């Protein structure tokens, strides 16, 4: 199938420059247009412009003349987006997406990277267990989670199990403190006669501060 | 420069309801060549968009035959008929006939459902927290609908001012139901001069509210 896996997140200072990449596969790469689209958070999404990879030419958006640039490697079917002199309004995430020519419109997408403009330095979550509502040997289901607490910037990844667990999560939007960081929740629900015998670890990853942790839940 | 109004800014639907979503351009989007470069993008909570309408009132591969685009010119619509709770997110139009491609402001559908009471929970803070030096209490409403939940912290009975924070989750693409996290975070010092610990939650869903609690080393 046609897939795009775009590079992860990134925290730059004001003024440095960021290069975004966008992997192909599943079809062939110099036949179909890519296009980046910026998403700012809370905001609409906005066509930046498009690299023809058949021509290698670029075109762009009134609003995106100047400090951008796409790049391409064909040979290993990528595509990139470079923002140069990086400013606050560049905090966002960035799409690419598949144009498919024949009706002038954009089919597949990629997941998004996000992007931080900051002039702070990243900083690791701490992992906490929220443990078991009850004990084993009652009845209903049970809740517990993790706290991932005091990072920066967004995004942090919360799983469960290493994805194995998945039914039933519930990963709250992360939440300014007056400290300048952000904090969230993942709790799930699961049949509290299962505490006895399953366990349960949460897999947090903050990307930017390179924080793989991995916290076992249990009462 | 044209622009693309994009109305309701958000939609409620009922289950199982029609949902119209309006797109209007300042100027038509005929092509020279004929063709209405028009389309329609869906942004599921968390997701990348997905490609839903082509060319005014084609489906895309793998779309329900529920969606479909109409319109001509300068003035389109998005129906969803008989609506679905994967349905909810954010609905965009987006030309590509003028120079330069364009979205609308998107519309976000959300669903209308039956009042659903929230399951209640209270946890503690963790040890490897409050040997941190800092304790967060954490009180969960799971499940409810709508929205709108009253969650106060009573610490030793007392009400508690502006120390918390609440978090919600986007509505449940299968049962439409949101929960919510509210946190409340003391310093170690501050959490161990008091003993019970309690959230007290109203909602639509419960005759009289509803609260949690527990004993600090319980
Ligand atoms: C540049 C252009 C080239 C062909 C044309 O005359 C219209 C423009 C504008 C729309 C563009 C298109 C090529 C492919 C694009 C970039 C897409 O894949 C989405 C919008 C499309």
């Amino acid at each position: 199938q046609v897939q795009l896996v775009q590079s992860g997140p990134e925290l730059k200072k004001p003024g440095e420059t960021v290069k975004i990449s966008c992997k192909a596969s599943g079809y062939m790469f110099t036949n179909y247009g890519m296009n980046w689209v910026k998403q700012a958070p809370g905001k609409a999404l906005k066509w930046m412009g498009w690299i023809n990879p058949y021509t290698g030419e670029s075109t762009f958006a009134d609003d995106f003349k100047g400090r951008f640039a796409f790049f391409l490697e064909t040979s290993a079917t990528t595509a990139y987006l470079q923002i140069n002199n990086l400013k606050n309004e560049d905090t966002a995430t960035y799409f690419c997406a598949r144009g498919t020519t024949i009706v002038w419109a954009m089919d597949y997408w990629g997941q998004g990277t996000s992007v931080t403009v900051s002039s702070a330095s990243t900083k690791g979550p701490s992992v906490f267990p929220l443990a078991p509502s009850s004990k084993s040997t009652s009845g209903g289901t049970a809740a517990l989670g993790c706290l991932v607490k005091d990072y920066f910037p967004e995004p942090v990844t919360v799983s469960w199990n290493s994805g194995a667990l998945t039914s039933g999560v519930h990963t709250f939007p992360a939440v300014l403190q007056s400290s300048g960081l952000y904090s969230l929740s993942s709790v799930v629900t699961v049949p509290s006669s299962s505490l006895g015998t399953q366990t349960y670890i949460c897999n947090v990853n903050h990307k930017p501060s390179n924080t793989k942790v991995d916290k076992k839940v249990e009462p | 420069e044209l622009v693309m109004t994009q109305t309701p800014l958000s939609l409620p639907v009922s289950l199982g309801d029609q949902a119209s979503i309006s797109c209007r351009s300042s100027q038509s989007l005929v092509h020279s060549n004929g063709n209405t470069y028009l389309h329609w993008y869906l942004q599921k909570p968390g997701q990348s968009p997905k490609f839903l309408i082509y060319k005014v009132s084609n489906r895309f591969s793998g779309v329900p035959d529920r969606f479909s685009g109409s319109g001509s010119g300068t003035d389109f619509i998005l129906k969803i008929s008989r609506v679905e709770a994967e349905d909810l997110g954010v609905y965009f139009c987006f030309q590509s006939t003028h120079f330069f491609p364009t979205f609308g402001g998107g519309t976000k559908l959300e669903i209308k459902r039956t009042v659903a009471a929230p399951s209640v929970f209270i946890f503690p803070p963790s040890d490897e927290q409050l040997k941190s030096g800092t304790a967060s209490v954490v009180c969960l409403l799971n499940n409810f609908y709508p929205r709108e939940a009253k969650v106060q912290w009573k610490v030793d009975n007392a009400l508690q001012s502006g120390n918390s924070q609440e978090s919600v989750t986007e509505q449940d693409s299968k049962d439409s139901t949101y929960s919510l996290s509210s946190t409340l975070t003391l310093s170690k010092a501050d959490y161990e001069k008091h003993k019970v610990y309690a959230c007290e939650v109203t909602h639509q869903g419960l005759s009289s509210p509803v609260t949690k609690s527990f004993n600090r080393g319980e």
